[PDB]
Formats: C-alpha cells, sequence, structure tokens
C-alpha cells in the first residue's frame, strides 16, 4: 500500500507532464492586454466600529451583507449607503457571512462554531434567529448558500459540511483535507465547490456525491482565498505565499501564477469579474491589486484602505467591487 | 492509508484535457464576455448606479 | 482677553 | 530709541511666525485627526483646540496690520467687530479647552473606571460645547460695548465707547471704568486663575499618580507634562499679569498716565500668548504616536 | 422623494442604535485566556463567574469585564489569533506543578516547556506587540508540596538549588518574564492563584486598571 501510494502520487505528476504542453501565458501573448484599470472609491460604508472580516454581494447587485467583530451584522444598500438591517449577533467573534441568492436569509459564522441563519423577511420587522447550525468543532471560516434550503459551511476542523436550514442537521460532510479549511466558493450551477485549507491544497468537492472529485496541489503556504472562474471550469486560490495560482478543473494543471516581487504579504480574498479577465485579489500590504487572469500583468491598484483588507467581492452584474478592511469601512469601487 | 489511496485512485481515472486546449478554451470565455464586463470596459455614469 | 482701552 | 524700536518691531514678526505656524499646524491637525481616523474624546478635544486656534490665527493678520500702525484699524466697523469677537472667542475657548483637556486627563488617570464607563462621545460633545458657551458669555461685552471711534485727527480706533449707554460724561466715565475693571477681573480669574489652577492640579495629580504607581519607564512623559505646564505659564502669566496691572491702575492711566510701561508692554505679552495658541497643536496633538504615524502615512 | 426619506430615516435610527451599542461594547474589558493541559484556566473563571469561545461577563468595582476562552479551539491558533488584536490584556494560565508532568499527547516533550513555547509565541506574536499579559501561576498549593519530592532538574537543569516554594516560584516566574522580548511596551502581571475570596479578582482589576491608564495615556500623547 505504501509502495504503490508513492507511485500513485508520481503517476499524477507523470500524467501531468504529458498534459502540460503549453502554458496559459505563452498562448495569450498575442491577445490585447487589458492595460491599466483606474477604479475610484465611489462609496465608503462607515457603519462598523470593529475589524471587518467578510462580506457577500447580493444577486440584485444592490444589497450587501458585512460582518465585523463588533456583534452587529449590517445589510448595506451600496447604491445609497443605507443600512437596511443591523442584526445583533449573539457572538461577536464572526469571521464569515453569507447572503442567500433569493435574498431572504443571511448566515454568519466564526469562532463560536455556530452558523446562524437570520431571516430578513420577518413580518414584525425585526430580524430574528432563524436557525443555529451546530455540529462543527472547528471555527467557521466560510459559508455559502446553495439556496434557501441548503447551505455549505467550511470549518477549521479540517472538514467542510453541507447543511440544511430546514432540517438543521448536516446533510453530508466532506473530508479529505489536512489543514484547517479557510475559504470556500460555490459554482454557478451549485453542483460543485472547492475548499481552501492550510495544507496548500485545493480539493474539488461534489455536493451530491460528497467526496473529493479532484485535488490540486500547487501552493506553498496557507490558502486563505478561493473563487471559481465565471464559466466554472477554473478557479484561482489566494494563499499566504503572495502568489495567486489558477487551476483548471478539466486539466489538473497549474494554469498560471499571479506573483510579483514587490509583494511578499499573504492573500486574504480573491474574486473574478463578470467576464473573469480581472482577478481582483486582496493582500496584507494594505491595498488590493487587480491581476490580469490571462497574462498575470497587474492591471490596477485599489489603495485607500487604512488597515489590512480582508474581504473583496465582485457583484454579479459587475457594477462594483466592494472591498472591506480592518479599519471598519467598506469601499465601493468601479 | 486505505482512505487516502482510494481518494487518489478516484482522481487518477479522471479525464485530463491538455492544458493547451484548456488555456485556449479559458481565453474564449473572456473574449465573449468582455463586451459585458464593466470593470474591463468602463461605462458612462448614466449606466453606473454609482454616479 | 485682548487688553483694549 | 533703538531699543524701543526693536521692542515694537519684534511683536510684528512674532505674530507673523505665530500666524504661519498656527495655520499650518491647525490645518494639518484638522485634516488628519478630524477626517482620517475614528472619533475619540481626546480626538474631539484635539479638533476643538485646532479649530479654535485656526479661527484665531485666520484673523491674526488683521491684528498684525492693526498694531503695525499704532493700533489703527484700517477696515470698517463691522469687520473690526467681527475680528475682535472672533479673536476673543477663540482665545477664551482655547484656554478653556486646555483646562478641559487637563481635567479629562486627570479624570482618566485618577479614576480610570469612570473614564471607561461614563466617558462617551455624546457627553464629550456636550461638555466640550459648554466651554464655547462660556466663551461666548465672556465675549458678550465685546459683542455689546465695542464700537468704532474716530479721533478728530482722522485716525480711527475701534475701542470701547460709552456715549450711548451713559449720556452724561461723569456717568459715562464711571460706567466705562467699572465695566473695564469688571472685564479685567473676569479675565484674570476665569481666563487665568480658573484654568491654571486646573492645569497645575490636574497635571500635578497625574504626575503624582504616575510616580506612585510607577508607570514611568522613560523621561518623555514627565518632559511632556512639564512642557505643557511651563509653556502655558510662561506664556499666559505675563499677559494676564500685565492686563491686571493695567486694570487696577486704569484710573491713573486714563486720567494722568503715570504707568505708561503697561501700554508698551501689552504687545509683547499678547505676542507670547498668541505664540502659545499657535504652539498648542504641536505641544498637545503632535506628541501622540498614532497622529504622527497617520501624518507620515498621509 | 418621500420614499427614500423613509429609508434614510431608518438608517439614522439604525446609526443611533449602533453608536449606543458601541459605547456599551467599548466600556467593557476584553480578556483572552491561553494555556491548555490542566493549566488552571477552568479554575480561574470559577472565582470570577458571578454573572466555541466561552464568554463570561462579570462586573467588579463598577468595571465590566468580558472574558474569552479559546480552549475548545483545537485548530491552528495563528489563523484566528488576529481576531483578538486590541484586547485590554491576555490572562495566561500556567500550572506551577507541571514541570514533572508530561503532556498526554506527546510523552517525549515536557508539559512545562510546552507552556513556555506557547507563552513565548504570543509574546512574539505580531498581533499582541503592545497588549499586557496578566500571567497566572495556578496550583501553588499543590506546588508547595510537590517541590520537595521532585526538583527542577527535570525541567530546568540550570537551577542553583534552594528547593523551596518561595525560591522555585520566583525562578519560574522570572523565566516566563524573560520570554517577553518586547520590553518597555508589554508589562507581565505575574500572580499566584490564591484561594482567598476577592483577592484573585482584585489583582485582575488592579492589573486592568494599570493597563487602562497606560492605554489612555498612549492615546492622549502622554506615553
Amino acid at each position: 500500500l505504501r509502495q504503490e501510494a508513492e507511485q500513485l502520487k508520481n503517476q499524477i505528476r507523470d500524467a501531468r507532464k504529458a498534459c502540460a504542453d503549453a502554458t496559459l501565458s505563452q498562448i495569450t501573448n498575442n491577445i490585447d492586454p487589458v492595460g491599466r484599470i483606474q477604479m475610484r472609491t465611489r462609496r465608503t460604508l462607515r457603519g462598523h466600529l470593529a475589524k471587518i472580516y467578510a462580506m457577500h454581494w447580493g444577486t440584485d447587485s444592490r444589497l450587501l451583507v458585512s460582518a465585523s467583530q463588533d456583534g452587529k451584522l449590517i445589510i448595506w444598500d451600496s447604491y445609497t449607503t443605507n443600512k437596511v438591517h443591523a442584526i445583533p449577533l449573539r457572538s461577536s467573534w464572526v469571521m464569515t457571512c453569507a447572503y442567500a441568492p433569493s435574498g431572504n436569509y443571511v448566515a454568519c459564522g466564526g469562532l463560536d462554531n455556530i452558523c446562524s441563519i437570520y431571516n430578513l423577511k420577518t413580518r414584525e420587522g425585526n430580524v430574528r434567529v432563524s436557525r443555529e447550525l451546530a455540529g462543527h468543532t472547528g471555527y467557521l471560516s466560510c459559508c455559502r448558500f446553495l439556496d434557501d434550503n441548503q447551505i455549505v459551511t467550511s470549518s477549521g476542523d479540517t472538514t467542510c459540511a453541507l447543511w440544511d436550514i430546514e432540517t438543521g442537521q448536516q446533510t453530508t460532510t466532506f473530508t479529505g483535507h489536512t489543514g484547517d479549511v479557510m475559504s470556500l466558493s460555490l459554482a454557478p450551477d451549485t453542483r460543485l465547490f472547492v475548499s481552501g485549507a492550510c495544507d496548500a491544497s485545493a480539493k474539488l468537492w461534489d455536493v451530491r456525491e460528497g467526496m473529493c472529485r479532484q485535488t490540486f496541489t500547487g501552493h506553498e503556504s496557507d490558502i486563505n482565498a478561493i473563487c471559481f472562474f465565471p464559466n466554472g471550469n477554473a478557479f484561482a486560490t489566494g494563499s499566504d505565499d503572495a502568489t495567486c495560482r489558477l487551476f483548471d478543473l478539466r486539466a489538473d494543471q497549474e494554469l498560471m501564477t499571479y506573483s510579483h516581487d514587490n509583494i511578499i504579504c499573504g492573500i486574504t480574498s480573491v474574486s473574478f469579474s463578470k467576464s473573469g479577465r480581472l482577478l481582483l485579489a486582496g493582500y496584507d500590504d494594505f491595498n488590493c491589486n487587480v491581476w490580469d487572469a490571462l497574462k498575470a500583468d497587474r492591471a490596477g491598484v485599489l489603495a485607500g484602505h487604512d488597515n489590512r483588507v480582508s474581504c473583496l467581492g465582485v457583484t454579479d452584474d459587475g457594477m462594483a467591487v466592494a472591498t472591506g478592511s480592518w479599519d471598519s469601512f467598506l469601499k465601493i469601487w468601479n | 492509508a486505505r482512505k487516502l489511496v482510494e481518494q487518489l485512485k478516484m482522481e487518477a481515472n479522471i479525464d485530463r484535457i491538455k492544458v493547451s486546449k484548456a488555456a485556449a478554451d479559458l481565453m474564449a470565455y473572456c473574449e465573449a464576455h468582455a463586451k459585458e464586463d464593466p470593470l474591463l470596459t468602463p461605462v458612462p455614469a448614466s449606466e453606473n448606479p454609482f454616479r | 482677553m485682548l487688553f483694549i482701552i | 530709541s533703538a531699543g524701543y524700536t526693536v521692542l515694537r518691531i519684534l511683536p510684528l514678526v512674532v505674530l507673523g511666525v505665530t500666524f504661519v505656524l498656527g495655520v499650518l499646524g491647525n490645518g494639518l491637525v484638522i485634516w488628519v485627526a478630524g477626517f482620517r481616523m475614528t472619533r475619540t474624546v481626546t480626538t474631539i478635544c484635539y479638533l476643538n483646540l485646532a479649530l479654535a486656534d485656526f479661527s484665531f490665527t485666520a484673523t491674526l493678520p488683521f491684528l498684525i496690520v492693526s498694531m503695525a500702525m499704532g493700533e489703527k484699524w484700517p477696515f470698517g466697523w463691522f469687520l473690526c467687530k467681527l475680528i475682535h469677537i472672533v479673536v476673543d472667542i477663540n482665545l477664551f475657548g482655547s484656554v478653556f479647552l486646555i483646562g478641559f483637556i487637563a481635567l479629562d486627563r486627570c479624570i482618566c488617570v485618577l479614576h480610570p473606571v469612570w473614564a471607561q464607563n461614563h466617558r462617551t462621545v455624546s457627553l464629550a460633545m456636550k461638555v466640550i460645547v459648554g466651554p464655547w458657551i462660556l466663551a461666548l458669555v465672556l465675549t458678550l461685552p465685546v459683542f455689546l460695548f465695542l464700537t468704532t471711534v474716530t479721533i478728530p485727527n482722522g485716525d480711527t480706533y475701534c475701542t470701547f465707547n460709552f456715549a450711548s449707554w451713559g449720556g452724561t460724561p461723569e456717568e459715562r466715565l464711571k460706567v466705562a471704568i467699572t465695566m473695564l475693571t469688571a472685564r479685567g477681573i473676569i479675565r484674570f480669574v476665569i481666563g487665568f486663575l480658573l484654568p491654571m489652577s486646573i492645569v497645575a492640579i490636574c497635571y500635578g495629580l497625574i504626575a503624582a499618580k504616575i510616580h506612585k504607581k510607577g508607570m514611568i519607564k522613560s523621561s518623555r512623559p514627565l518632559r511632556v507634562l512639564t512642557a505643557v505646564v511651563a509653556s502655558f505659564f510662561i506664556c499666559w502669566f505675563p499677559f494676564q499679569l500685565v492686563a491686571l496691572l493695567g486694570t487696577v491702575w486704569l484710573k491713573e492711566m486714563l486720567f494722568y498716565g503715570k504707568y505708561k510701561i503697561i501700554d508698551i508692554l501689552v504687545n509683547p505679552t499678547s505676542s507670547l500668548a498668541f505664540f502659545n495658541s499657535c504652539l498648542n497643536p504641536m505641544l498637545y496633538v503632535f506628541v501622540g504616536q498614532d497622529f504622527r504615524e497617520r501624518l507620515i502615512h498621509s | 422623494s418621500a420614499e427614500d426619506k423613509a429609508a434614510a430615516e431608518r438608517s439614522k435610527m439604525i446609526d443611533k442604535n449602533l453608536r449606543e451599542d458601541g459605547e456599551k461594547a467599548a466600556r467593557e474589558v476584553k480578556l483572552l485566556l491561553l494555556g491548555a493541559g490542566e493549566s488552571g484556566k477552568n479554575t480561574i473563571v470559577k472565582q470570577m463567574k458571578i454573572i466555541g469561545i466561552v464568554e463570561t461577563h462579570f462586573t467588579f468595582k463598577d468595571l465590566h469585564f468580558k472574558m474569552f476562552d479559546v480552549g475548545a479551539q483545537r485548530s491552528e491558533r495563528k489563523k484566528w489569533i488576529h481576531c483578538f488584536e486590541g484586547v485590554t490584556a491576555i490572562i495566561f494560565c500556567v500550572a506551577l506543578s507541571a514541570y514533572d508532568l508530561v503532556l498526554a499527547e506527546d510523552e517525549e516533550m515536557n508539559r512545562m516547556h510546552a507552556s513556555m513555547k506557547l507563552f513565548d509565541s504570543i509574546c512574539n506574536n505580531k498581533w499582541f506587540t503592545d497588549t499586557s499579559i496578566i500571567l497566572f501561576l495556578n496550583k501553588k498549593d499543590l506546588f508547595e508540596e510537590k517541590i520537595t519530592h521532585s526538583p527542577l532538574t527535570i525541567c530546568f537543569p540550570e537551577y542553583t538549588g534552594a528547593n523551596k516554594y518561595d525560591e522555585a516560584a520566583s525562578y519560574i516566574q522570572s523565566k516566563f518574564e524573560d520570554l517577553n522580548k518586547r520590553k518597555d511596551t508589554k508589562e507581565i502581571y505575574t500572580h499566584f492563584t490564591c484561594s482567598t475570596d476577592t483577592k484573585n479578582v482584585q489583582f485582575v482589576f488592579d492589573a486592568v486598571t494599570d493597563v487602562i491608564i497606560k492605554n489612555n495615556l498612549k492615546d492622549c500623547g502622554l506615553f
């Protein structure tokens, strides 16, 4: 078993060499470069009094949810900087937040090991605790809503599990990681998802089957960010080694690396534009960098955050890119 | 041990499309959707809800 | 404050 | 005399450098603290002090050009009233804000529990705008009893006039002298004795507590405390002392003029007080490490 | 527009509630506990439990404390240790009678050395470069009788002698303080867990009061 396991691992690399014919950057040299992108802070959301760790963009491209360790979950009207709701969290130690695609539920999680879903469509008018998902021994790092009924939550206990809000119990549990899971992203068809863990490995998970469909090992440090390409056939992971790596699901290859010499700080959050050409990744150097997903050329900078940027999200319509940092402000870019 | 080997064998039998084909296919998606990317192609302030 | 006479 | 000529020219350059330094420092302090970091009670006090000093130094060149020509006021009555009112309000507010910062630091040191619990932003705004109300109350005589007076020679000096209020030369003179004495007493007591006693006691108790509890890991805190106290004293005490000496002997000065040294000694003391006002942003705000870091990052 | 005004008025009402709640959140002392392996963390909270992360909130001498326990967090510490950047103080618990004891997970590494490694990590942590540490040495009653049977040669070979409670506790306390590489900015308030009433919480109140003074003077430019 041990003898063949080493050869099996080499077999993946051996089959990778035959697949590795031409790099993504080599083919895309002839394409027209994006150039320089000038994004200005259109709106600054000043409603938090503590460090902000995660945000999620709504499907309507109007309402976004922001999570900070102040004990409050705020629904932001990004168009007019209006606070739709101010959810008082039972546990202030929240590091992730989710917004339902329908828009009726928001889920927050953190070191309390409980993923609490909140109902924004209460008849009385005040947000109440709809559910409290218990069953994770490790800290909740990222939660994403497949729909109103099902949610997938990544935890620090090395296992990410799929949950049912109505049932309140784990529908299935995904295992196979080594380090603590930090980031999770859902596919457009919600039939697949990936989880970034501390072992510098990205695992492709099948929601229905519940087993690791595919494993990617190209990073060198803790993977804190991950996000699929809009087409769903590729994804980019942001790790602590200051390198964004693009992986192809259909190729089992490291497509190309987005790294620079001027950056040595880790990567907190990554995301893609509507077309997926602009890979906007947050960093620990107090500013965000826009990366060309096809040539690794830095196409812009989103400096202006007083503290370290932790969350960065691209809205579905592509109107804006909201970046939140530890200075308790959210900045709306364009 | 046994669980790790089984997971490795499951991913070993998958179909690995050549990276050259994957790279070309990935670029095709960006070309088609570049016309509707506000970040790549800025639109006038009338279209932008953010002034 | 000012000494004005 | 050569010495008297220097004694008159020196206040001009003193107020010039005072205006430049005050405007620069107050603008930097406002732009940094009031817009590029979170609101704090100490931050609120710093913005109040910076605004008072900036509003004072904004009108400083008018006083500079007024005393450049023997206290003549080249501008109109309304402008003289506005500038004098603004200067008096800003000076009283700045002194009251120095006293309030001393009191707030004393409260934070002696009773940290009360500062942790009962010291909030809204209460800070109320108790920081209260001193502005006190400054307006003390400036009310400048609001009322100040008009422009033109001498027969053609020169104009907008000083305190009492023809309308009195209506009788003896009664007008009596009202003038009693109001001037009351103004001098109020300036000496509320302007100087009230804050200086507060500043000395408050900073003294902080030094006493920090020495008893042994938080002194460096000489910098003691240097900052003694710098604040010494600057405030050596700047305001000469001016208030000269004003008190002038007010107590004002009958002789107006009737005969036995003590003419006060008339030429007011200007250097006022210059030193204005220098204190302009150095307040450097002495109070720039000492903090967070503000310096924000400024160098800017 | 009337419709936007109603929506805007809701934001102002929400903004009013946020600052009032922020005042209540900023008037309470936040404390973090570290050190597992029967180090006395559970013992400490018992005397100060008058009123995921185990959060307890008690008020002593009109000062509100809000303690946090991360013992149940068995994952990587550095992935979430930055969440506590800004706490008033860190209450570290060390079992005095642990030099002879060995960790259950690893029988080749001393339990006492493990406590120093974790204590040194948070002293050298970038997120706690200025936060004072209220170090607590627990089980002093159990330590004063175990000191005679077993010397410090098992844990500290470089021990001169004087196997007594007074001498050994000071050496153990001094060893922990030597791990504080950021001197002149972090003050370690070492204490022995006393069974007397109100004495254990009094030291925490006194230590937090000193930290509050230092924090207040730092923000006003005095420090």
